[PDB]
């Protein structure tokens, strides 16, 4: 309902937190050129000599995959140089980070939602086709993610530019409120409430979880199905009498064998070209959403965000990293505004001929008298001469109203 | 130098030293961790600090409380 | 068509689009960006672009005192607009 | 005899043919109330016709 | 027959990736210009927006 004097101010906010999912790596493969092609006969590597370099470049492509992979990880995790520690003392204003800090009981020092995230891909060498183990094990990663989670719990975003600064939680609490445009009582008078409703919201994640990975495991798949293919591929006869190179080493002699064995060399190098190319464009893909994680990360989690619709739906207040296989989870904790009212409105008070406006609030009515109230959460106060400021005559504004303003001067001098 | 052989059990032979990345031949295992001058892979990196090669674990970095 | 080369519809019909870009004039035009973080919130349309002046670092009066003359500079933009798109289209044409 | 391209290719193919589903979904989805605009056109002088 | 289906399918597949990062970045500039006001210099126009 679009009115020329009308305007609708929030009442209540409400927290919550959100997840969101993203690729940072996939598993790195090396291939032996000569033992899928040839086997390991002897006059096939013989004949395949004079084909050309084709397998050197093969290997130089391959190999070029496998550093970035590391790179990747590299980029996305560390971002921090001094492993911080959580104090033992757990007091930060009723607000409770059992579920995502570092659980000292278990082996592997990860946290229960990071556990949660584990046990969710499951996943679903004698050819040449051979894995490598990546560059950092998990256990590492587990401590990059605990030791951001200290950082931005214990200081701010200080830590991102600097030396670590302490300050309470409530205040870096508070001083995200301000950046939003909210003045700070409006948390301090709350405070029980955000800490109630961020436990619930937490709680209601760590449900949600154990019931949702499609984005990590289309990964997997595409890697195995790849893989049978490559190997399915080595059980067809390409032209030729039979589709093993043992089945020609014998039954023939080198003239009219060698025939044979060129058109098995030629169906298995064109197999081999055809995974090359289309694993060079999925690790380029990849690698554009390895560079967009890693943005998150310095964005969101560093420092607070302001670019509308890049940390969560809402406006955006903090975020927390977490770990997966093969990835990285957000959890971006945000605000809402929940319950509306009506008012009706005025750009400017004429006060005794001159036009008075808001400095940085807006004039509301509520059909009685007028107040001022900061935009985005109603809290009623008086017109002073404090609290506007004055511009020209009360003549050229298209929309003016009759009011007093309270100067609080007056009385004082007496 | 240093050798390794990946994917192949350090008591099948063709200063051993067994890591999941592969029987490494030639290089000394340490206790201390310092930056990953080179990697060699599954968290163990290697360097020619001290003169001989050596095959460590590298660490982080360094660590405070605030 | 007649070789195995077949053309596949896409899912949304343009009118389902044209929709869609109807529905975010509607949200700007009467709410601001406040339907994009909640529920709708309506406010007048003078004072959502006195908060987007405010919100450059000029003040609100600049906008009040000279209303009429924004008005129009917007209509002739506009007007110069939809002439020289009826004279363009290289990016969409590739 | 000579191979699986051909499921290889389809398989490509319609990769291809989702995604593009996915981007014009992510471009314009964006809003979930169908608003509209009330059929009094003052805007201070403005004028969105 | 073969090779030329071949080479149809791979530069299709690079022209789709083209097009993804430009769906991308017009998805960004939907939820940032037309949402909500934006302020990085240049991202939504020349002048201050
Ligand atoms: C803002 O909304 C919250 C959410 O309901 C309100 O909190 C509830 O308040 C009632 C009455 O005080 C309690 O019985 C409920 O237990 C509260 N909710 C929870 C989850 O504990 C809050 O009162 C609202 N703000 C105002 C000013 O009414
Ligand atoms: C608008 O708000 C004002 C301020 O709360 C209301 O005025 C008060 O009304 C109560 C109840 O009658 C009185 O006890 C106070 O003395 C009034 N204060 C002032 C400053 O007038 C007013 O009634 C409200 N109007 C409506 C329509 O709700
Ligand atoms: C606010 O009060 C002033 C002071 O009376 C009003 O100004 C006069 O309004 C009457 C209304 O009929 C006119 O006839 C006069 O010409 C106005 N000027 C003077 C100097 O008296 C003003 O109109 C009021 N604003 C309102 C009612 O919106
Ligand atoms: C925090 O949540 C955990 C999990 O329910 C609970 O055991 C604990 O009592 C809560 N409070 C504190 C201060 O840890
Ligand atoms: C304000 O009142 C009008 C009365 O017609 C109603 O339509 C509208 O929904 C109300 N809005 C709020 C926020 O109370
Ligand atoms: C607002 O619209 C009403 C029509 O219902 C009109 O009478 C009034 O003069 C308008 N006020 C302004 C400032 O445009
Ligand atoms: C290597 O062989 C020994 C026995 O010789 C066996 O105990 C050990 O588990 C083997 N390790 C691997 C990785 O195969
Ligand atoms: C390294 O540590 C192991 C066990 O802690 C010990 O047996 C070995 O002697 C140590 N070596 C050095 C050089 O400290
Ligand atoms: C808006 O522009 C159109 C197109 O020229 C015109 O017909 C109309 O009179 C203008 N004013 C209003 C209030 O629609």
């Amino acid at each position: 309902a679009y009115s020329n004097n009308s305007i609708a101010i929030p009442t209540n906010f409400t927290i919550s937190v959100t997840t969101e999912i993203l690729p940072v790596s996939m598993t790195k493969t090396s291939v032996d050129c000569t033992m899928y092609i040839c086997g390991d006969s002897t006059e096939c590597s013989n004949l395949l000599l004079q084909y050309g370099s084709f397998c050197t470049q093969l290997n130089r492509a391959l190999t070029g995959i496998a550093v970035e992979q590391d790179k990747n990880t590299q980029e996305v995790f560390a971002q921090v140089k001094q492993i911080y520690k959580t104090p033992p003392i757990k007091d930060f204003g009723g607000f409770n980070f059992s579920q995502i800090l570092p659980d000292p009981s278990k082996p592997s020092k990860r946290s229960f939602i990071e556990d949660l995230l584990f046990n969710k891909v499951t996943l679903a060498k004698f050819n040449g086709l051979t894995v490598l183990p990546p560059l950092l094990t998990d256990e590492m990663i587990a401590q990059y993610t605990s030791a951001l989670l200290a950082g931005t719990i214990t200081s701010g975003w200080t830590f991102g530019a600097g030396a670590a600064l302490q300050i309470p939680f409530a205040m870096q609490m508070a001083y995200r409120f301000n950046g939003i445009g909210v003045t700070q009582n409006v948390l301090y008078e709350n405070q029980k409430l955000i800490a109630n409703q961020f436990n619930s919201a937490i709680g209601k994640i760590q449900d949600s979880l154990s019931s949702a990975l499609g984005k990590l495991q289309d990964v997997v798949n595409q890697n195995a199905q790849a893989l049978n293919t490559l190997v399915k591929q080595l059980s067809s006869n390409f032209g030729a009498i039979s589709s093993v190179l043992n089945d020609i080493l014998s039954r023939l002699d080198p003239p009219e064998a060698e025939v044979q064995i060129d058109r098995l060399i030629t169906g298995r190098l064109q197999s081999l070209q055809t995974y090359v190319t289309q694993q060079l464009i999925r690790a380029a893909e990849i690698r554009a959403s390895a560079n967009l994680a890693a943005t998150k990360m310095s964005e969101c989690v560093l420092g607070q965000s302001k670019r509308v619709d890049f940390c969560g739906k809402g406006y955006h207040l903090m975020s927390f990293p977490q770990s997966a296989p093969h990835g990285v989870v957000f959890l971006h904790v945000t605000y809402v505004p929940a319950q509306e009212k009506n008012f009706t409105t005025a750009p400017a008070i004429c006060h005794d001929g001159k036009a008075h406006f808001p400095r940085e609030g807006v004039f509301v009515s509520n059909g009685t008298h007028w107040f001022v109230t900061q935009r985005n959460f109603y809290e009623p106060q008086i017109i002073t001469t404090d609290n506007t400021f004055v511009s020209g005559n009360c003549d050229v504004v298209i929309g003016i109203v009759n009011n007093t303003v309270y100067d609080p001067l007056q009385p004082e001098l007496d | 130098v240093a050798v390794l052989y990946q994917g192949v059990n350090c008591t099948e032979v063709p200063n051993v030293f067994q890591t999941r990345a592969g029987c490494l031949i030639g290089a000394e295992h340490v206790n201390n961790s310092y930056e990953c001058d080179i990697p060699i892979g599954a968290g163990i990196c290697a360097s020619y600090q001290t003169q001989s090669i050596i095959a460590y674990t590298m660490s982080l970095g360094a660590e405070n409380s605030v």
